[PDB]
């Protein structure tokens, strides 16, 4: 079945580079778009961008313009997420999601509603 | 008879090496010398050279130097909020075609628009707003695409070992190896889920893969019957010629000359039965006691599920769901025309903003053609994939997939490799050097 | 730009009642394409409906989406104790889309 | 150009034939050669590429005939050294090598030993250029 398994926790110092990874198992990773969202304790979810492993098309939100970069490996069925700078306010639980299948009767963006999620890894800046 | 080491010079030992092969063609025109008027070929004889089309270092040489020549012919975004509505009309249902707002100072068919809505109080009037599909992509450049039979040749000091055994399967040894300095006609036509204008086989339909018992490996199927196809656009578009910038062109064509006939395709259902009937007969050999079920493709990006064409300069995206759509329990069965044989069609969509060259990401704009568009090609190959599922009850489902872009070229470079000649070799004998 | 609002934040419900959800967006969705989530404490999030009324795969018939314009609502007929979790709202899938506040199907 | 092995280099035999039959058919082919008994644009570009393939093979031949001077086989085709053939390097009984294996199967047989034998040939040659040199210094 379709399942996304993320890596373990990664407690790093502020100013380091956290490398969160995803892993596709029950489908062809080179055909679906992977999303990354952020969840802080008590706050709301927040989109961080997406990567298209098929054609290498990348798009990230304006809030994380020069802070988060996206890289993916097709031959290993894994999606990576690098962080340039850190801050104590970034202590949150990172996720990983997968877009839905495309139908013949809809717009090219009506099928990006994050169907399959992943077991969310957590990062701590100062413990 | 004591043995002694002796060095010989001129041994025919081979060593597989990599290089930068040069193109060759009749007429896209840079660095391509004319074709060889004397294509010499020498049959070696009783040699068995193990080939491997999956670990070949020539496909990377063809995947490169083809994005390179493609980039040489492309040397701009202007993403603004659009505004449109449905067009005033085997029939077209919803194809938005309108004009936008301010360019500098005070027609995008269907797969290049993204709906939105402003925060004003015009919500009670239903005023929709669009956006370009590659509004947040890196570089959106803008530009005839005709495939020429490029011939790759070996440089000075290297050779090409072309096998001739009609029972290829992708790897293993060959028994009829011949040397050539160039190759046959290779058409660099880009397409997914079907190989157009390829090279037919000499015996029955053969399949090939790196590991047939694996699911992530692409299963390339080469046919032996040139199945024709007839895709055309019966509409009629007129060049608008919108100039935006200091001496810059743009062409968002469109005209109402009966915009009701949707572009489709026609495939001979009688010929399509004989092809799939022989494919299941071959797939049953490697997969015994199983039902070779064919099924719909996956989802995600619209350029993955659909077939990619190139008809005179326009790209067609066709829903290949009516194709294969069956179960196929035993060999050559489960037909569905009830006496019809009425040209099984494929509904097609047409894009203008193209996510060019899978893998990197750099879009482009396709200039439309003034008038009617009609094309015809030969379906000679097939790309497939196996769904590895634990619900396997003797029904291994297959999908068209599309795989990587390099798989469209492994179905033509599977017959040869590039080798280097190491001339010295040692061997023992009974002679001795005088000292 | 886009800010979602949800009400009520809590629900004094018992197993077998009916819940009322609402996602009044700051804007007005023209296409009427949203989604709803289910986030249990400790587990992974789960998609409820993949559309304004199109439910996701494996979701039971008790969940049913409805509404248009800005009255993005939901209803759970014959609630069960296995659904007491946090529910979030969606906007669209584009260059900008936020997330809802979050309700809670409280057992009390 | 002798032997007809379909390549410019690799003239000591044809690929496919055994090691013994390639040398027995080479001397017979060599006797017949010493006795002497019996568009334009696409033609001027491919006339050059056939020359570049032949001139490069001549330069590689003349270079390798002089690089063999480190082994004492300077300017020879079928040389002969004095290094003892170790039995652990695939013994195979000499008459069975030339009559059964070709050059392709033999190179795959001692692929792990060619880098070690190439060093023993240089060591044995330095001993020849040292022992036969001291004999002249005594005079
Ligand atoms: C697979 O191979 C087949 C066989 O080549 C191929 O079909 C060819 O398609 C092209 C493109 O439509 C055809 O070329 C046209 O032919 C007409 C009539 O001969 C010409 O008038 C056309 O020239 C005009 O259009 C050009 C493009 O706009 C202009 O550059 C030009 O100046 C003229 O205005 C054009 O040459 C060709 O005739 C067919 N061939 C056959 C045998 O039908 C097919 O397209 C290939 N498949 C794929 C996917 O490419
Ligand atoms: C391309 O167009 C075809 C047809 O318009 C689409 O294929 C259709 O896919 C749906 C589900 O994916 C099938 O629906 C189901 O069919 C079964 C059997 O008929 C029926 O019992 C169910 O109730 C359900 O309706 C439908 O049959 C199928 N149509 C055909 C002709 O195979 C396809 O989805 C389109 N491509 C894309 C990418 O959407
Ligand atoms: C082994 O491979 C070689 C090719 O490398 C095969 O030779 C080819 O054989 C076919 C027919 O057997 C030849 O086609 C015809 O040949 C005649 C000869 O003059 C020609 O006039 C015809 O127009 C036609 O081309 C083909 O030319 C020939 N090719 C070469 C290079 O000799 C051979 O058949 C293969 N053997 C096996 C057992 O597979
Ligand atoms: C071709 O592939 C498609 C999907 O890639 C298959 O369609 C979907 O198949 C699954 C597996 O059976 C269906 O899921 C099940 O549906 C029942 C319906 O009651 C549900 O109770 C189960 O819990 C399970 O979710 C799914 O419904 C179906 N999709 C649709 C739209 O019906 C399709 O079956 C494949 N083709 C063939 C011939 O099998
Ligand atoms: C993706 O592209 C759009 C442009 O189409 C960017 O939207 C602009 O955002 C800025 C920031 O508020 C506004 O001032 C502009 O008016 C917006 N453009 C339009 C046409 O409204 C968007 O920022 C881009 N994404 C990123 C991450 O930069
Ligand atoms: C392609 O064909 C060759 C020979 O027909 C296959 O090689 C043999 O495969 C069988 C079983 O797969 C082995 O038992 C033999 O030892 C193999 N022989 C050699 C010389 O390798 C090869 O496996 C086939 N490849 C595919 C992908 O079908
Ligand atoms: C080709 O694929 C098959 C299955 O897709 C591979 O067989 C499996 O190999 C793994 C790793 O050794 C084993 O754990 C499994 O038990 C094997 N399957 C069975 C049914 O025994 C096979 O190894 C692949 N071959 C290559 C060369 O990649
Ligand atoms: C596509 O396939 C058709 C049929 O297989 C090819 O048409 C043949 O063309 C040759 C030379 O033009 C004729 O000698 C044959 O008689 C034609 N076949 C028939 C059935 O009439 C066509 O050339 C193929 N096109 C390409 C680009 O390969
Ligand atoms: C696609 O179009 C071609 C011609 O453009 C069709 O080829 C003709 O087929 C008929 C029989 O159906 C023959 O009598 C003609 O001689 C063919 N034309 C030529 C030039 O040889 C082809 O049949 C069409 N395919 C489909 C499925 O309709
Ligand atoms: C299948 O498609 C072909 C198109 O290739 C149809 O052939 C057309 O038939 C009409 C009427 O007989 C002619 O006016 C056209 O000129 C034909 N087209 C071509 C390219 O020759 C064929 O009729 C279709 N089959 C059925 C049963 O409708
Ligand atoms: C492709 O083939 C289909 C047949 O399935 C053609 O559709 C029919 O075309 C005839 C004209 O020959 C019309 O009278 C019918 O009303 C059409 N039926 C349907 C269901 O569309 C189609 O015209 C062919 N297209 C081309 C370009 O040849
Ligand atoms: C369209 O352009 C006009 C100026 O020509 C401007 O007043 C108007 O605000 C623009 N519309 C939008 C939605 O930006
Ligand atoms: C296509 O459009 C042009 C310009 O509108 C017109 O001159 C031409 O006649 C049209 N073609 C047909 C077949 O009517
Ligand atoms: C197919 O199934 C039959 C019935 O169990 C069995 O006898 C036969 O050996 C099977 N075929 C293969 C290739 O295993
Ligand atoms: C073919 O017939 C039926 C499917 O309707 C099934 O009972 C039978 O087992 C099938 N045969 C094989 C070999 O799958
Ligand atoms: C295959 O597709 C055609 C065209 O859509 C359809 O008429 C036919 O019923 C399909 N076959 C099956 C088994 O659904
Ligand atoms: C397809 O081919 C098989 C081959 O025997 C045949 O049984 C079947 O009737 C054919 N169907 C059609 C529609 O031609
Ligand atoms: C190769 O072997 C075949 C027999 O399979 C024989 O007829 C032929 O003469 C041999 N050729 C060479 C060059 O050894
Ligand atoms: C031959 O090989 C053996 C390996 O067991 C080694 O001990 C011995 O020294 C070798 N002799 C020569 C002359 O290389
Ligand atoms: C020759 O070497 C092989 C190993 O390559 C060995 O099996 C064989 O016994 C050896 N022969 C003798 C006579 O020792
Ligand atoms: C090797 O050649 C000899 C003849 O010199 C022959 O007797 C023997 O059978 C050959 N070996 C094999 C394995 O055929
Ligand atoms: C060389 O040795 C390695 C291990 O020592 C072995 O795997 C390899 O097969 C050998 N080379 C050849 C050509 O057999």
């Amino acid at each position: 079945q379709v399942q996304l398994v993320q890596s373990g926790a990664e407690v790093k110092k502020p100013g380091a580079s956290v490398k969160v990874s995803c892993q596709a198992s029950g489908y062809r990773f080179s055909n679906f778009v992977i999303h990354w969202v952020r969840q802080a304790p008590g706050q709301r979810f927040e989109w961080m961008g997406w990567i298209n492993p098929y054609n290498g098309n990348k798009e990230f939100s304006a809030k994380f313009q020069d802070r988060v970069t996206f890289t993916a490996d097709t031959s290993a069925n894994t999606a990576y997420m690098e962080l340039r700078s850190l801050r104590s306010a970034d202590t949150a639980v990172y996720y990983c999601a997968r877009v839905g299948p495309y139908s013949w009767d809809d717009s090219p963006q009506d099928n990006y509603y994050m169907d399959v999620w992943g077991k969310g890894t957590t990062v701590i800046v100062s413990s | 008879a004591k043995k002694w080491v002796t060095v010989y010079y001129g041994v025919p030992v081979w060593k597989e090496a990599t290089t930068t092969l040069f193109c060759a063609s009749d007429a896209a025109t840079h660095a391509c010398v004319p074709t060889d008027p004397n294509p010499q070929e020498i049959v070696l004889g009783n040699v068995t050279e193990n080939f491997n089309m999956w670990k070949n270092n020539m496909v990377e040489q063809m995947h490169e130097d083809i994005i390179s020549l493609w980039d040489q012919s492309l040397k701009t975004p202007l993403c603004v909020t659009l505004n449109c509505n449905n067009v005033n009309t085997m029939e077209t249902g919803e194809m938005k075609n309108c004009s936008f707002n301010v360019t500098t100072s005070i027609l995008f068919y269907k797969l290049d628009v993204v709906p939105l809505e402003n925060k004003n109080n015009i919500n009670n009037t239903n005023i929709t707003n669009y956006r370009l599909i590659n509004c947040n992509t890196s570089v959106i450049t803008q530009a005839s695409f005709e495939p020429i039979p490029i011939h790759y040749c070996a440089p000075a000091g290297f050779a090409i070992l072309k096998c001739n055994s009609k029972t290829f399967n992708g790897s293993g040894p060959c028994t009829n190896v011949s040397t050539v300095q160039c190759t046959h006609g290779i058409r660099p036509v880009v397409s997914t889920q079907l190989l157009l204008n390829g090279s037919l086989a000499e015996e029955e339909i053969v399949i090939r893969s790196e590991n047939i018992t694996d699911n992530a490996k692409t299963i390339i199927v080469q046919l032996n019957e040139a199945v024709e196809i007839n895709c055309t656009r019966p509409n009629n578009n007129t060049r608008k010629s919108i100039h935006i910038g200091p001496g810059r062109a743009f062409y968002a064509t469109g005209d109402i000359i009966g915009n009701i006939r949707q572009a489709h395709c026609n495939i001979s259902k009688a010929r399509w039965n004989e092809t799939l009937g022989q494919i299941v007969a071959k797939l049953e050999e490697q997969f015994p006691n199983k039902t070779i079920i064919f099924n719909h493709s996956s989802g995600g990006d619209p350029e993955i599920v659909t077939h990619s064409f190139n008809c005179g300069g326009e790209f067609f995206y066709c829903n290949t769901t009516p194709l294969f759509n069956s179960t196929w329990n035993n060999t050559r069965t489960d037909d569905y025309p009830t006496g019809g044989e009425q040209n099984i069609t494929l509904q097609c969509r047409i894009k203008q903003i193209i996510n060019m060259w899978q893998g990197v990401g750099k879009a482009m704009y396709a200039p439309p053609i003034r008038g009617q568009i009609r094309c015809s090609s030969n379906i000679t190959g097939l790309l497939l994939t196996r769904d590895g599922g634990r619900d396997q009850n003797g029904t291994e489902t297959f999908r068209p997939g599309g795989g990587n872009m390099r798989d469209n070229w492994r179905s033509e470079l599977y017959k040869y490799k590039v080798v280097k000649i190491e001339p010295l070799g040692i061997a023992p004998t009974a002679c001795k050097r005088r000292v | 730009e886009i800010v979602l609002t949800q009400s009520p934040g809590t629900l004094s419900l018992s197993p077998g009642e009916r819940a009322t959800f609402s996602c009044r967006s700051s804007h007005s969705i023209r296409s009427r394409r949203v989604a709803w989530y289910q986030h249990k404490p400790g587990q992974a999030p789960r998609l409820v409906i993949h559309g304004v009324s199109n439910r996701a795969s494996g979701i039971s018939d008790r969940f049913s989406g409805s509404g248009s314009g800005t009255d993005f609502t939901l209803t759970i007929t014959r609630v069960e104790p296995e659904d007491f979790a946090l529910y979030y709202c969606q906007v669209y899938g584009a260059s900008s889309y936020t997330f809802g506040q979050g309700t809670k199907l409280e057992r009390k | 150009a002798v032997g007809l092995g379909a390549f410019i280099l690799g003239f000591l035999g044809a690929a496919g034939s055994t090691m013994g039959a390639a040398s027995m058919a080479l001397t017979v082919q060599a006797r017949l050669l010493l006795s002497g008994i019996v568009h334009m644009l696409q033609l001027t570009v491919w006339g050059i590429k056939q020359l570049q393939a032949r001139v490069l093979a001549v330069e590689r031949y003349l270079r390798d005939q002089q690089l063999l001077g480190i082994w004492g086989c300077s300017g020879k085709i079928i040389c002969c050294t004095n290094v003892p053939w170790n039995d652990s390097w695939s013994n195979k009984t000499i008459n069975e090598i030339w009559d059964n294996m070709t050059w392709m199967q033999w190179e795959k047989e001692i692929d792990n030993y060619t880098q070690h034998i190439y060093t023993l040939l240089e060591v044995s040659q330095i001993q020849q250029e040292k022992n036969e040199q001291e004999l002249l210094e005594l005079d």
